[PDB]
């Protein structure tokens, strides 16, 4: 008459289904999900500095369009652009639309400094009732609407260096008039020009007469430009007509800014990683909220579910019943 | 499993171990009973945070990136955005699936193996004193009292003591 001595290993009333190399589904003693499929519906105020544009564009709070005037020089590590923006100013285009909003949205502010352009024999600051400002009509803070002086638009013909040791944004246009008499009631020439250059680079642009859409009372357009200057580099201004002058530059940075279009309210709370549809948890390895994302963030991935097994095959006694 | 214990040569695991994840059960004269084994159960718990640890270790952070919706339709340069995006999100979901299965199937080959080792360990430790049923469970051929079998669970089983007791009740 001796003994047993039985080994063996535990086993729970509820496993979970995992996959393996072998197996589409297997019975395991635990797992942990890897895919992060929710958020808060909130985007976390902290530790990103959020710059809610509520009912403007970064584009609109860039060239200062009247409403957008509360963001002047604003910063932002995230620029978040609401469904609801409206434009409320002069029309206008960007030709590379895209590509004006990335760079300024990547540079992380718009703190601007006013230089002291000469603008010889011509009238500035041009208004619109397209664009007011209070009561009466007005433009884009950051720009200068130069028209005739007298009966005569003469040649412009501007510089400005860079001797600081940073990079300078400037923002300028060109005024395409709806008719001849417009055209030439504002500046005399029949056909104007825009040619603004540095030592390795230039940009002319020449008016095109005629309708667009009628928009906030014009059938006319600005079409807005860019140019960076860089340090020891030089800026020229030249045009016999059609000009809408820089009034001055924006100071470029670089680093982590950015800018995402997004309808979720900011909320107080801590959140590494922002999507559009909300901050998510960074705990997980990988997400299937969005691949719009901000900040150290799981990977987007397809899949809705992934499940790690945390724990050995679940083996039931062999059921009774 | 590899090793052919869990789901193997074992029928079924115990929900009534809930004090560790392997361990032993035993009828004696004295009657039956059940103890976790602390060291095989570590062992895997160990090797299992391990990668998990590994596996949530947070490893990227990204800031301006490429624009990934768009209200406008643009043709080229915008196929080559999508496209971009589209990749690079196959590629990882590949990889987040080849992951989890990698791992899966290794978690439960150590589990699996860890069992093993426990058994094999046991096995040596009773010498010639015992013999495999085939099932998980040791015939042991002499009295052992709940001192001896705890003797065996933690590591001090001396095997000489009861050998000619055993040696004789097996070549019988
Ligand atoms: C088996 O694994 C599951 C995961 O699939 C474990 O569930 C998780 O357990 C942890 C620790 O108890 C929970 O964390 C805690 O969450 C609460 C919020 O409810 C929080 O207040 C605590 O500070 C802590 O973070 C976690 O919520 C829970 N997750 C889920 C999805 O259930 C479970 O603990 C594991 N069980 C065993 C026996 O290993
Ligand atoms: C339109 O305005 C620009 C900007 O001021 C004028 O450019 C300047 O033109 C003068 C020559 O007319 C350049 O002077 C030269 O400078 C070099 C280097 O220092 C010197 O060695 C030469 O002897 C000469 O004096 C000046 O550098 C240049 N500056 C810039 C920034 O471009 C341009 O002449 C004006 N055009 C008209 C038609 O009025
Ligand atoms: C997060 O937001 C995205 C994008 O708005 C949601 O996906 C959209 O909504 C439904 C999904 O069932 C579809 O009709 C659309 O095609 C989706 N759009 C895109 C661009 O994929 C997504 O479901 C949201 N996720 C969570 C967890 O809130
Ligand atoms: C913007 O910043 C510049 C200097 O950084 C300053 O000269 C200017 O007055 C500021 N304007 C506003 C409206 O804050």
């Amino acid at each position: 008459p001796g003994a047993t001595l039985c080994l063996g290993h535990h086993a729970v009333p509820n496993g979970t289904l995992v996959k393996t190399i072998t197996d589409d589904q297997i019975e395991v003693t635990n797992a942990t999900e890897l895919v992060q499929s929710s958020s808060t519906g909130k985007i976390c105020n902290n530790p990103h500095r959020i710059l809610d544009g509520i009912d403007c564009t970064l584009i609109d709070a860039l060239l200062g369009d009247p409403h957008c005037d509360v963001f002047q020089n604003e910063t932002w590590d995230l620029f978040v652009e609401r469904s609801k923006a409206f434009s409320n100013c002069y029309p206008y285009d960007v030709p590379d639309y895209a590509s004006l909003r990335s760079l300024v949205a990547s540079s992380g502010t718009l703190e601007f400094i006013t230089e002291g352009f000469t603008w010889t024999g011509v009238t500035q600051n041009g208004g619109s009732n397209a664009c007011k400002r209070g009561p009466g009509s007005g433009f884009f803070s950051r720009l200068n609407w130069l028209t005739k002086s007298g009966s005569t638009y003469p040649v412009l013909n501007v510089t400005m260096p860079n001797n600081d040791n940073f990079d300078k944004l400037y923002i300028w246009g060109v005024h395409h008039p709806s008719t001849n008499q417009e055209q030439t009631s504002l500046y005399v020439q029949a056909s104007g020009r825009v040619t603004v250059s540095t030592r390795r680079s230039q940009q002319t642009i020449i008016p095109n007469i005629g309708s667009r859409p009628w928009v906030r009372q014009a059938s006319s357009r600005i079409s807005i430009y860019w140019t960076i200057v860089k340090p020891g580099d030089v800026l020229v201004i030249n045009s016999n007509g059609n000009l809408i002058a820089p009034r001055g530059y924006f100071k470029m940075r670089t680093g982590k800014s950015s800018i995402m279009r997004s309808d979720a309210p900011i909320d107080t709370c801590i959140s590494e990683c922002i999507t559009p549809n909300g901050s998510i948890p960074n705990d997980k390895p990988f997400q299937n909220v969005n691949k719009i994302t901000y900040g150290a963030c799981p990977k987007y991935v397809k899949q809705n579910t992934l499940k790690l097994a945390t724990g050995m095959r679940n083996v039931p006694e062999k059921q009774t019943r | 499993g590899l090793f052919g214990a869990i789901a193997g040569f074992i029928e079924n695991g115990w929900e009534g171990m809930i004090d560790g994840w392997y361990g032993f059960r035993h009828q004696n004269s004295e009657g039956t009973g059940q103890a976790a084994d602390l060291k095989s159960t570590q062992a895997a718990i160990d090797q299992i945070n391990g990668k998990l640890n590994r596996v949530i270790e947070k490893t990227n952070e990204k800031f301006h990136q490429i624009e990934k919706e768009f209200s406008e339709v643009e043709g080229r340069i915008q196929d080559l955005e999508k496209y971009v995006e589209d990749t690079k999100i196959d590629l990882w979901s590949y990889n987040a699936e080849l992951l989890v299965a990698l791992e899966n199937q290794h978690t439960i080959d150590l589990t699996d193996s860890e069992m093993n080792k426990l058994f094999e360990k046991t096995g040596r430790q009773l010498r010639e004193n015992a013999e495999d049923m085939g099932n998980g469970c040791f015939k042991i051929y002499h009295k052992c009292d709940n001192a001896c079998i705890e003797s065996i669970r933690n590591g001090t089983y001396d095997h000489d003591v009861y050998r000619d007791e055993a040696l004789n009740n097996r070549f019988q």
